[PDB]
């Protein structure tokens, strides 16, 4: 999520996406399964109204994927596994493919024509925090157990 | 032995008044603090100075 | 209390709600929203330099 | 109508007649075994050779200058010896039948759905030298718990 | 009975435990026995007693 | 743990409860469901969805390991089984209400009685005295799981469900009879049920 | 309000129009370009809320682990009410502590 460095910028939030390799803005991932227009992209996070607040906190967000921009680049910048190894795109490609069947939420479904399904629940996930940092609710308590 | 912990009877039914007779002191404060008139202050909060 | 409230951070803790950016092309534009304006109309009246 | 304190001992010790102490231990191994292990064997059973159901069986021993006889804990233990029973999946190589072959052995934890005794009444338990409290929960592996 | 500085703590939900309301900001649940070692304790309190 | 399909088979179905897309704008809310953190599915009156469920387990149809969750401050209602849970058997309520005016008690004298008879057993077949191992079957004890909880409403002891009971419509306290013993909080903070 | 537009649902980012003095929004994928809706364009709001109404305890009614008040339903009519107040990490809040009806829902507020 990150928020410091009042100098840069307007807080902007990442992921990760195991087990390679470093962080990747939100948007790259929407666009990676079957939803890259925008718009339809905040719909599976927050709901307007709206409330444009736990919204806006996209504004930075959308701007990593300002280069994007459909679905070849978004594949592509998952060049990093790893040991040294590809050459190049359609290989590239592939990789990508596996890894949104099998890491990329790995539980739901390993099939193959299920994409729209793990497409909501990143929605889903960062609803959640949104709701945290415009202090809405309080973080999950880790002592359960429960 | 027990008996050197089991306070007198008459004096007992006293202890058990002070106790419950601070429950009353408590409808006080959990139904006046639901009528903003506390009030807080200092070293906050609002939420630990009821606490308090 | 002269001193207590004369030796604190202060700067612009007071506003927290906040920052506003409207967007006003002629330097006799508003809007709102509110009341105001009328302020702004008498400090543009008093014309002692608005050109400059 | 009205239900008092005395009786719901009367109830929960109900509980303790059939579930006993240790019950789910003892059952979260009672199950494994058969049991969503024969699938588990099923998720990678390839190789440019596959592996089929698994045959079920009793805790034995075979040795040299010996026979095949099965086990009677506790009377093993002191033997060192541990307490498994061996494996046996049927191998696709083709000629219609499979193949039935051992593959390693599996320690078994005694009084369980495919124990030794498991149904045994009290007065039987004895005769083998065990001891009508044992809950099980345990493994007896290289003779001891 | 207490615990880093306040009384039994909330969670799981807005409650102190299952056999009590929600806003339970009550002696008579959160930390708080009114018997001694003698009658003496409570179970809705010998936990409470407890953890603390 | 239970296997995790059937489960699915009580919920697709019924009902409606539809899966796939169903997003922009309306639906939500229209509130979620999530089972083992799988959310599929979006569901509308959660109300029908969920009695039937927990009547589910109270006839055993349904491994009696499953929790519900209805979370509605949250949405959602999650439902998991897979294994690791905890549980803890307590009695129930069932409140409509319909029999036996508002409540109560969900056994009855006659139930304990006819557990004792099995006590003296064995001495019989399959069948099978239904000692405990049925008195899940017939909806008397419910099995909650720690994340269960906080949507449930427990008591300590009868005699305090007896006193809310009255009180539904005024009974004396008799406070001044008591003697030396656990000084309950008496009486009862509004909680009706 | 700062939307997307029509034909390719995307961002819509702020323009000024000089010449004739006035609002007019745009998007940075096609050429769309809507007028303004209003003066205001960014807020930054330090915290002093965010729940107002909070919709709507529409699910207290159900909620067996909930409190509950004794007549006095503002408008619609009948007894028993449910309560609850808010507590978010912070405050300090103080407690609005507010109510629903059993056979209603009207957040009927109370000093």
């Amino acid at each position: 999520l990150m928020a410091r460095n009042t100098e840069n910028s307007g807080q902007t939030i990442r992921a990760t996406l195991p087990y390679i390799r470093s962080d990747i803005p939100i948007v790259i991932v929407f666009r990676a399964l079957g939803v890259v227009p925008d718009r339809d992209i905040l719909e599976h996070i927050c709901y307007d109204p709206n409330d444009f607040q736990m919204l806006e906190m996209m504004k930075p967000c959308i701007e990593e994927a300002f280069v994007i921009q459909d679905k070849d680049i978004a594949l592509d910048y998952i060049g990093k596994r790893g040991s040294t190894t590809g050459v190049t795109r359609e290989k590239r490609l592939r990789y990508a493919h596996d890894i949104l069947q099998k890491e990329l939420l790995p539980h739901i479904t390993t099939m193959e024509g299920f994409e729209t399904r793990k497409a909501f629940f990143l929605g889903y996930m960062i609803h959640r925090m949104l709701l945290c940092a415009l202090e809405r609710r309080e973080p999950d308590d880790r002592d359960h157990f429960g | 032995g027990i008996g050197d912990t089991i306070a007198d009877a008459d004096t007992m039914k006293e202890v058990t008044r002070t106790v419950k007779e601070a429950r009353r002191q408590v409808a006080e404060c959990i139904q006046d603090a639901q009528h903003n008139r506390l009030k807080p202050e200092p070293g906050m909060t609002l939420r630990e100075s009821f606490e308090a | 209390k002269n001193v207590q409230t004369q030796i604190e951070h202060t700067t612009l803790s007071t506003v927290t709600s906040a920052t506003e950016i409207h967007y006003d092309p002629d330097p006799q534009d508003t809007v709102i929203e509110e009341d105001k304006d009328f302020v702004e109309a008498f400090f543009a009246i008093p014309d002692e330099e608005v050109e400059e | 109508e009205t239900l008092t304190q005395e009786d719901c001992w009367t109830v929960i010790s109900s509980f303790f007649e059939e579930t006993s102490l240790a019950r789910q231990q003892l059952f979260s191994f009672d199950e494994f075994v058969q049991n969503t292990m024969q699938e588990i064997v099923d998720d990678d059973s390839t190789l440019t050779i596959n592996f089929g159901q698994i045959y079920l069986s009793r805790p034995t021993m075979t040795e040299a200058d010996g026979s095949t006889t099965t086990m009677f804990p506790q009377e093993a233990r002191l033997r060192n010896l541990t307490y498994s029973s061996p494996l046996y999946v049927d191998m696709r190589k083709e000629d219609e039948e499979p193949s039935k072959v051992f593959i390693g052995k599996i320690p078994i934890m005694l009084r369980s759905t495919f124990c030794i005794l498991n149904g045994v009444s009290d007065s039987e338990l004895y005769d083998l030298n065990e001891c009508p409290y044992d809950q099980g929960g345990y493994f007896i592996i290289n003779g001891s718990e | 009975q207490i615990v880093e500085g306040k009384r039994i703590p909330f969670g799981f939900k807005y409650r102190t435990l299952p056999h009590f309301p929600k806003d339970d900001d009550s002696p008579e649940s959160r930390g708080f026995i009114e018997n001694s070692y003698l009658r003496g304790l409570t179970p809705q309190e010998f936990f409470f007693h407890a953890m603390a | 743990g239970s296997p995790s399909a059937p489960i699915i088979e009580f919920l697709e179905e019924w009902g409606l409860e539809t899966l796939e897309d169903y997003n922009p704008s309306a639906s939500p809310n229209a509130t979620k469901v999530f089972v083992n953190g799988v959310w599929l599915g979006v569901h509308r009156d959660p109300a029908h969805l969920t009695e039937t469920l927990r009547s589910l387990r109270r006839r055993l149809d349904i491994s009696a390991e499953v929790s519900i969750v209805r979370d509605i401050r949250e949405k959602e209602l999650r439902l998991f089984t897979d294994a690791g849970r905890i549980c803890r058997p307590l009695f129930i309520v069932d409140n409509n209400p319909n029999s036996e005016r508002r409540g109560e008690l969900c056994i009855r004298k006659e139930h304990i009685q006819q557990l004792i008879e099995d006590k003296d057993r064995y001495d019989i077949d399959p069948e099978q005295r239904f000692g405990w191992t049925a008195l899940v079957s017939s909806g008397l004890i419910e099995y909650l799981d720690a994340e269960e909880e906080e949507t449930v409403m427990i008591a300590m002891s009868p005699e305090d469900l007896e006193a809310s009971r009255q009180m539904q419509a005024g009974y004396e306290v008799k406070e001044e009879l008591d003697p030396a013993q656990r000084v309950k909080p008496a009486p009862n903070p509004h909680v009706h049920a | 309000n700062f939307q997307y537009c029509i034909e390719c649902n995307n961002m819509l980012y702020p323009r000024e129009d000089k010449v004739d003095r006035v609002l007019r929004l745009a998007c940075r994928n096609c050429d769309y370009s809507e007028i303004a809706a209003t003066s205001k364009v960014y807020r930054h709001e330090l915290q002093s809320s965010n729940v107002e109404n909070t919709t709507v305890s529409h699910d207290a009614s159900t909620d067996p682990t909930l409190p509950r008040s004794d007549k006095e339903c503002p408008r619609c009519h009948q007894h028993e009410a449910v309560f609850y107040q808010t507590h978010s990490r912070r405050g300090d809040t103080m407690m609005t502590l507010i109510y629903v009806c059993v056979h209603c829902g009207f957040a009927f507020e109370e000093q």
